[PDB]
């Protein structure tokens, strides 16, 4: 099958550098003309560059034209996107795109699965984590919603699972935002009243860049 | 630059029914070859673009014929018939006819399903936070439906706007419906100088409030 893998995303300080590679498989590389296109967080699609088939023609969007550099291996099936004196805007997740031009050829016709660069000197955060357990004078209905709030943690990359995933159809997992420059999200899990506190609800948050896992056990109140 | 111009949010529709995406274009994109240089794309949720449409009315190989592709020099239709809930995402039409390529800002298409009432929860500050300093009062607003719902805080009864951070989830894949997250961020000393914590939801479904209280005691 035709695949496309991009590598190379990950934190970087403004004004560093970062070389994204593009892994081609599946297909005839070299025929294609390659484009790099990103996508800032909640944004839509920017184009970035363009090579063609052959390395002969070259553009350049021009708010990287400079400090971009696009490259393809076509022996090793491989496109590269050079990127110097990074700025925050330049926070993306990039997609390397094929693109074949001939007469009655589709071009753009597959995406890459995109990796992710954060151009940002925020330092990698832990959360921490807290538990949302109803309050003391709370009506017991028929279910009872439990959470967890995950706070004050950097880069964007947290992950709340429920008794270890055995709850997974009545979760709600609310988009991060930043607060104070860290994010902040929450996880919310309804339950029956008659299997909690019976039995036992906790969130586990899991924070790879930080390398911390954090298991709340939801407490009654 | 070419300037690309989409509708931000298309109305809601049902599996099984029509729904036509627009798109204009700065400039005719209409070549003097007959060629009209406009892609359609579509990403779904957490899924990287597609190809559907390559110049104006081209369909890409294993698309649905249910998506069509229409339009004029700065005008352009993406058409589909029965809409399928995989269809659900964001659609972007580009130009390709001069570089810079530039795209739509995303027409972002999501299923209608009958309205539905918000499940509110609250949630005083944990120990554990307080020990901090800080004092985080929560408010779930699950399984809503349509999006567009407010929330107000009161602290004693008098409102609070400052401080608070809502967050709503995209559509559920599996109910259709939206659920929001209401967190008033207040210090643990202003938390403990008051009794009476509440968030009242206004959704179109209700003229009154939903309203949730607790009292720290």
């Amino acid at each position: 099958d035709v695949q496309l893998v991009e590598s190379g995303g990950g934190l970087v300080q403004p004004g560093g550098s970062r070389k994204l590679s593009c892994s081609a498989s599946g297909f005839a590389f070299s025929s294609f003309g390659m484009h790099w296109v990103r996508q800032a967080p909640e944004k839509g699609l920017e184009w970035v560059a363009y090579i063609s088939s052959g390395s002969g023609t070259i553009y350049y969007a021009d708010t990287v034209k400079g400090r971009f550099t696009i490259s393809r291996d076509d022996p090793k099936n491989t496109l590269f996107l050079q990127m110097t004196s990074l700025r925050s805007e330049d926070t993306a997740m990039y997609y390397c795109v094929r693109s074949i031009y001939y007469y009655g050829s589709s071009p753009f016709d597959f995406w890459g699965q995109g990796t992710t660069l954060t151009v940002s000197s925020a330092k990698t955060t832990p959360p921490s984590v807290y538990p949302l357990a109803p309050g003391c004078g709370d009506t017991t209905g028929s279910s009872v919603t439990l959470g967890c709030l995950v706070k004050g943690y950097f880069p964007e990359s947290v992950t709340v699972t429920w008794n270890s995933g055995s709850l997974s159809s009545s979760v709600h997992t609310f988009p991060a935002l930043l607060q104070s420059g860290l994010y902040t999200m929450s996880s919310s899990v309804t339950v029956p009243s008659s299997t909690w506190p019976s039995q036992t609800v906790t969130c586990s948050v899991a924070h790879p860049a930080s390398s911390t896992t954090v298991d709340k056990k939801l407490e009654p109140s | 630059d070419i300037v690309m111009t989409q509708a931000t949010s298309s109305v809601p529709v049902t599996p099984g029914e029509s729904v036509s995406i627009s798109c204009r274009s700065s400039k005719s994109l209409l070549h003097s070859n007959g060629n009209t240089y406009l892609y359609w794309f579509l990403q779904r949720p957490g899924q990287s673009p597609q190809l559907l449409i390559y110049r104006m009315s081209n369909l890409a190989s294993g698309v649905p014929d249910r998506f069509s592709g229409s339009g004029s020099g700065t005008a352009f239709t993406l058409t589909i018939s029965r809409l399928e809930a995989e269809d659900v995402g964001v659609y972007y039409c580009m130009q390709h006819l001069e570089y810079p390529l530039t795209f739509g800002a995303g027409t972002k298409l999501e299923l209608k399903r009958a309205d539905a009432a918000p499940t509110v929860s609250i949630f005083p500050p944990s120990s554990e936070q307080l020990t901090s300093g800080g004092a985080s009062v929560v408010c779930f607003l699950n399984n809503f439906y349509p999006k567009d719902i407010n929330v107000k805080w009161k602290i004693d009864g008098s409102e609070r706007q400052n401080g608070v951070l809502n967050s709503w989830t995209d559509q559920d894949s599996k109910d259709s419906t939206y659920s929001m997250s209401s967190t008033l961020t207040l210090t643990k000393d202003e938390y403990e100088r008051h009794n009476s914590y509440t968030c009242e939801a206004t959704h179109k479904t209700s003229t009154s409030p939903i309203v949730k209280s607790f009292n720290r005691n």
